């Protein structure tokens, strides 16, 4: 497939309907997904991996921090996935706690300092 | 006048100059390629994925205009599915662009350099077009100035 | 309303251009009004791509 | 620039650093303008750069303004709600005795 | 045969430990919607964006329910 057919199936398994029904959401996935496909930071999974344990970390979750880590071995062992920055960046972004500041902390890297 | 309709077609796509028979033997291929389809999904939706693809390349606001017509064309369906399917088979300035440097209110930017560098592309292809067309002027005529005696020459082979 | 239906054709002529369609303004009044019958438009993207396939072979 | 040069030459560089030879232009011409000044007086020495026309230039400077003028319009906020002016050094245009 | 038989393993583990990472993050994505995310992942696609949709469309979801 490519992502332009690919970006429609994901609308209709959010929204439960046919791809003839819903198609102004689908007018508003292709303005924001276009114009936006280049990744803007530098990729790396070291720093992406050391902000999923700060985050189960801080909901006193301390056990699941350290399965994390035996479960993101997993994945470089098989090696299937040649972006695994991506879908964890992606993984940590949709995160909900089941029950502030980020500009101390440590960010990916801008990619503007270099000539792209 | 489908029966008509389809002689005028045949008529524009016929090169102008037998051109008495052509025509007829042409609406031959018409009528012999019409009839393999007919012997063996909305329509707005196939614009957006070819919407899709032009923003991937550049060219934004080109795919913001191909969508504002398809949205005051509604206020005919079929006829926009029949462009979608040829879409590739065709054939291969404004200062008021970025231009810091003109508006009322210009938000602050900084430097871009992704501008800057779209802008010597610009004229990158400039002097690499009028280069190509003399190396296509030079050869076009350098390859019948240099031949056996007669091949270019339409009336030598008479 | 051949006032309406002159607009509604010269909308419809920019949205064959930017999709690089080779349809000229001859050939689009054709393929409108023939289209406007009430013909099937998946055939007639062959008999199109043909036309001018064969035309080619006398060039 | 410098990932480059393991190509560009000197030619090339003049259209690179046209545009950072205005903005190292007014920003080196506005740190002269407002040598002495401090505090409030500071805030409207950089405004006086704003009546220029310029639009890569008043769209530049009225920027440095909505940050020089935060902490003025700090005082003010302060001095309105809760009647409670504090500034050791001497800013705010209303001052007071002990 | 058989090296398209190992391929089709080796992915069937890694959907599976992806799906682990999924719930304990808690993201309310399950099987089916995470293998899209995955394969728009692989093509090369700024997950900023991406996940600004998934959670767009998700937020338009509750206004029609």
């Amino acid at each position: 497939k490519s992502p332009n057919v690919l970006l429609q199936n994901l609308c209709c398994r959010i929204l439960g309907r046919s791809e003839a029904d819903v198609a102004q959401q689908f007018q508003y996935a292709v303005r924001v997904i276009g114009s936006n496909f280049a990744p803007t930071v530098e990729r790396d999974e070291f720093l992406v991996a050391e902000k999923i344990k700060k985050e189960l970390i801080r909901q006193r979750r301390e056990a699941d921090a350290a399965l994390f880590s035996e479960l993101h071995r997993k994945l470089h062992s098989q090696g299937v996935l040649k972006n695994k920055w991506s879908i964890l960046y992606l993984l940590l972004s949709l995160s909900e706690d089941p029950r502030s500041y980020a500009t101390l902390f440590a960010q990916a890297l801008p990619r503007d300092a270099h000539s792209t | 006048s489908i029966t008509q309709l389809f002689d005028d077609l045949c008529e524009a796509l016929l090169p102008a100059a037998n051109r008495k028979r052509a025509k007829r033997s042409l609406k031959k291929v018409a009528y012999n390629a019409l009839f393999t389809n007919l012997f063996q999904l909305p329509a707005r939706n196939k614009i957006l994925m070819l919407s899709f693809d032009l923003r991937v390349g550049g060219l934004g606001p080109k795919a913001d205009r191909l969508e504002e017509l398809v949205e005051e064309l509604e206020a005919v369906g079929s006829v926009l599915d029949l462009l979608v399917q040829l879409a590739g088979s065709g054939p291969p300035r404004d200062y008021f662009l970025n231009n810091k440097h003109v508006g009322r209110n210009v938000p602050y930017s900084g430097y871009d350099c992704d501008d800057l560098s779209v802008f010597e592309m610009d004229v990158q292809s400039l002097i690499s077009r009028e280069e190509c067309l003399c190396h296509s002027m030079i050869q076009e005529t350098l390859q019948v100035m240099e031949a056996a005696p007669g091949t270019g020459l339409p009336t030598v082979g008479l | 309303n051949l006032n309406a239906v002159r607009e509604t054709m010269d909308v419809l002529l920019e949205i064959s251009r930017i999709l690089n369609t080779g349809l000229d303004m001859e050939t689009l009044s054709i393929c409108v009004r023939l289209c406007e019958q009430g013909i099937n438009p998946e055939a007639l993207s062959s008999v199109i791509k043909e036309l001018r396939k064969a035309t080619e072979a006398l060039k | 620039l410098h990932s480059q040069l393991q190509s560009l030459t000197l030619r090339r560089l003049l259209v690179w650093t046209y545009d950072p030879k205005i903005r190292l232009k007014t920003l080196a011409a506005l740190v002269d303008h407002c040598q002495g000044r401090k505090g409030g007086e500071l805030a409207s020495a950089v405004h006086a750069y704003t009546k220029t026309g310029d639009p890569y230039m008043r769209s530049l400077v009225q920027h440095i303004l909505s940050l020089v003028s935060h902490p003025v319009l700090s005082f003010l906020y302060r001095w309105i709600y809760d009647g409670e002016l504090e500034d050791t050094y001497h800013e705010f245009f209303v001052a007071s005795d002990p």
